[PDB]
């Protein structure tokens, strides 16, 4: 486009949104969180595992 | 709280990676300035005859 | 929620049925022994759904 | 807790337990998967909320519950064979 | 009393109890009988992965 002009991302562009963005990686500390509560339980590394 | 922690020792070791990635995260999280905010509020009024 | 609360009443009554069933106790010593028996389950159980 | 507690190598302590828990299970989903019919169902005044709810639930409860009832005595004994 | 899964009594519940410990029974036995079979249902887990 021509010398000087800009565009810029607003309103429903500027935000983003949810699933795609970070959203497994919610699941995925919330998974390592779990894994560890296992670890804690069955006092192993591998019977969470199961 | 010792001989327990002491015979089931990946608890204590779970709480230790649980703190650990806590004052991890509230160092990203954590906005780096110089000291403290020191200085009482000072408001400013300020008009012009040319 | 209303499927992970019955999950925990219902394994809280079943296992002392099926502690009763099988080992001819009265109500209160079964359960007594019985409650001894999946406490630590459910509280992880809270401890990782959560 | 068959293991170490009783002393039980694996291959009994597994079935027995599965046996022991194989009422339960199927009371907790025989109840859930009859509760979240009703999300499914509705139809009109507040449907599309309660049915995207529901079904994923549903199906979702209805396959972990008839294969990992097969599959996690099994998820156990070859995690707990491998490593020891 | 001990050992009792309400069999011979009335009508509907009985046979309902025991086509259930029959059903658990063959239960049992087939999930004994995938237990010697370490390794196949591995290729449908991961197959389900996929």
């Amino acid at each position: 486009l021509p010398t000087g002009v800009g565009y810029d991302w607003t309103g429903m562009s500027y935000q983003e949104r949810l699933s795609g963005n970070q959203a497994p990686s919610l699941y995925a500390i919330s998974l390592i969180v779990v894994f560890l509560c296992l670890a804690a339980l069955y006092e192993s590394w591998s019977i969470p595992f199961s | 709280m010792p001989n327990f922690f002491i015979d089931r020792p990946i608890f204590a070791w779970v709480i230790a990676i649980i703190i650990m990635l806590a004052g991890g995260l509230a160092i990203l999280k954590l906005p780096v300035a110089q000291y403290p905010t020191i200085a009482p509020p000072a408001v400013t009024i300020s008009a012009s005859y040319p | 929620a209303i499927g992970l609360l019955v999950d925990d009443a219902i394994v809280v009554v079943e296992n002392v049925e099926r502690v009763m069933a099988e080992e001819g106790l009265p109500p209160k010593e079964a359960t007594r022994k019985s409650m001894g028996q999946i406490q630590g389950a459910l509280v992880g159980i809270a401890m990782v759904l959560s | 807790d068959l293991m170490d507690k009783e002393g039980k190598g694996l291959i009994e302590a597994t079935l027995d337990a599965v046996r022991m828990r194989l009422r339960p299970i199927l009371m907790t989903s025989l109840a859930f998967i009859l509760g979240v019919m009703p999300l499914v169902i509705s139809t009109g005044a507040g449907s599309g909320a309660q049915n995207a709810v529901g079904t994923g639930v549903m199906g979702g409860m209805v396959t972990a519950t008839v294969l990992a009832i097969f599959f996690v005595p099994v998820f156990f004994v070859v995690v707990r064979r491998r490593f020891s | 009393a001990k050992g009792d899964h309400g069999e011979g009594k009335k009508g509907f519940f009985g046979w309902f109890n025991r086509m259930f410990e029959k059903s658990t029974h063959h239960y049992t036995d087939s999930v004994g009988g995938i237990l010697r079979s370490t390794g196949r249902y591995l290729v449908l887990y991961l197959i389900i992965v996929v």
